[PDB]
Formats: C-alpha cells, structure tokens, sequence
C-alpha cells in the first residue's frame, strides 16, 4: 500500500496553522481588500505566560532588540527562530494576550 | 637628623579643590521621550498607537 507512507504527518514547523490562514483567508472572496495583518515591522502573539511572549511575524527584528506591545509593556527579542520570535518582558504578563 | 613637626605642614604644596567635579561641561545631551517610539509598517518611528 503507497497511502501508508501519508500516514503520519512529517511537521517541519509548529505554527503552522498560522501559515495556512495567511494563505486561506484570502481566497475568501469577500476579503481581499487588505484584511491582512502585517508581519515586517509588527507581531502578533502567539503564546504568552511565565514573562516569556512568542510573537508570529516581526520578520525584520534585531537580535536582541526592544520591541514594544502595543498594552504599552516593552520587551525584548531574544530568540529569533525560524517561525517566531520569543519575546522575553519587560513587566507584567498580565496585560498581554494572543493576538 | 629631622626636622620639626610645625614646618612641615607648610613646606608640601595645597592642591586646589574646585567642588564642582567638572561633568557637564562637555556633555551633549539628548532629549528623552516619554512617549514609546515604535516602528509602524514603513518602517517610521512613530508614537505608540493609542489602539491597545
């Protein structure tokens, strides 16, 4: 059988999902007209807890530079991974959120 | 084969204390924003929006 080989997905990336909406939410014909979030210079979070924010996006940030949410809490990039970047914070995690 | 105690006291050289420890007499200076300057997508140095 040549479907087994299909069985497990091989995952190269864990935000994956946050991929495939930049791709299928587009297509939607009501929604092309700039309904997109920008990625150079902005970020959204992904996850926050314990301090520690990973963002989606930012794709021109600087290792080790300080970012800003927009709770007005500041932050600095740490980890620059292939997908995200892990944000450590300046404050309080508590006025940060996902998105 | 010493001298006395009194004159050497006035024998060493009094150097001059100025109290004012010469800082910001070359310093430039820069003013500091209160407000955070981010950056927006073209990438300007703008005021952190008030969207929270």
């Amino acid at each position: 059988k040549a479907l087994d080989e299909l069985r497990k997905p091989k995952f190269s990336s864990k935000y994956l999902i946050q991929h495939v909406s930049q791709k299928l939410i587009p297509a939607v014909k009501e929604w092309e007209k700039s309904y997109q979030p920008p990625v150079i210079h902005l970020g959204r979070v992904l996850s926050v807890g314990d301090g520690i924010a990973r963002v989606y996006g930012l794709k021109s940030v600087q290792a080790g530079e300080l970012v800003c949410f927009d709770s007005g809490v500041k932050g600095m990039a740490l980890n620059l991974q292939a997908d995200h970047v892990g944000v450590v914070v300046f404050g309080n995690d508590s006025v940060i959120h996902q998105g | 084969d010493i001298p006395s105690l009194d004159k050497l006291v006035s024998e060493i050289k009094e150097v001059v204390i100025e109290e004012d420890d010469g800082l910001e007499e070359d310093f430039k200076a820069e003013a500091l924003s209160s407000e955070t300057v981010v950056l927006n997508e073209e990438g300007k140095s703008v005021p952190l929006p008030k969207k929270n």
